[PDB]
């Protein structure tokens, strides 16, 4: 995240942190995610799309720290690992860029609550806030586009949404956003998502509830003016996500 | 005990 402050996980508490292993001995993080249910996480498939073995990838909740243990952390074994058929990407957007990963404790179990674990809200078929609203993005991804390495500590924003009309303007992103993406920038382009952001959430309030309205999907540089931040519309996947929960 | 999504505190 470039901008933003750095937070513990009691402040995103259905933020998910998945890792991969390469059994040479390390683990390395891919991207972030979120919680719908206690056994269901939902993140980008771009995220899996070039590595689908689910039997190499670990899911953490309640980690407010990338390399190092927070206490209350739950750690998975993805059970179910489903990618978006339709997936695609091009020279720069991906399409149907959601995925669902069903887990599973070495206990059998699934995520428990606690003051560091709870699911976030899913909105009602087609149903978003409208642009102006201002929604929070959360991970660990990049602070700096130049940057190789990503922070320890847990970091959030706060970004804006504008509508696809601004979005679309030729010297922003013309028609490479679509309708099932949702665009959220910073007025001054100070604060944005980046590079190991991808997969977490975008949660604005709707209804009363504080709902997954995007999840990190992809972007043009990083806090970069005219290149907002794009986001999966999850109001546009309700169906998709219904049939396989 | 059982999830609010949502609910942070
Ligand atoms: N600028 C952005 N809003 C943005 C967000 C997520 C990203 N994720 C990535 C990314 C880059 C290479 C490989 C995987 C990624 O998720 N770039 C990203 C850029």
């Amino acid at each position: 995240i470039i901008g933003g402050e750095f937070t513990t996980i009691e402040n995103q508490p259905w933020f998910a942190a998945i890792y991969r292993r390469h059994r040479g001995g390390s683990v390395t993080y891919v991207c972030g995610g979120s919680l719908m249910s206690p056994c269901w996480v939902i993140s980008a498939t771009h995220c899996f799309i070039d590595y689908p073995k689910k039997e190499d990838y670990i899911v953490y909740l309640g980690r407010s720290r990338l390399n190092s243990n927070t206490q209350g952390e739950m750690k998975f074994e993805v059970e179910n690992l489903i990618l978006h058929k339709d997936y695609s990407a091009d020279t720069l957007a991906h399409h149907n860029d959601i995925a669902l990963l069903k887990i599973r404790s070495k206990e059998g179990r699934c995520a428990q609550p606690s003051r560091t674990i709870q699911t976030i809200c899913l909105p009602s078929m087609y149903n978003d806030p409208q642009f102006g609203t201002s929604c929070e993005i959360t991970g660990f991804g990049k602070e700096a586009s130049t940057d190789y390495l990503y922070p320890e500590q847990l970091k959030m924003t706060v970004v804006k949404l504008i509508s696809h009309r601004e979005c679309q303007q030729p010297h922003y992103y013309g028609s490479e956003v679509t309708t099932k993406m949702l665009c959220a920038a910073d007025p001054q382009w100070k604060t944005d998502s980046c590079q190991g952001d991808s997969g977490g959430p975008l949660v604005c309030s709707l209804q009363g509830r504080m709902t997954l309205t995007g999840i990190v999907s992809w972007g043009r540089g990083c806090a970069l003016k005219d290149k907002p931040g794009v986001y999966t519309r999850v109001s546009h996947f309700l169906p998709w996500i219904r049939s396989h929960t | 005990l059982k999830f609010q999504c949502g609910q942070k505190t």
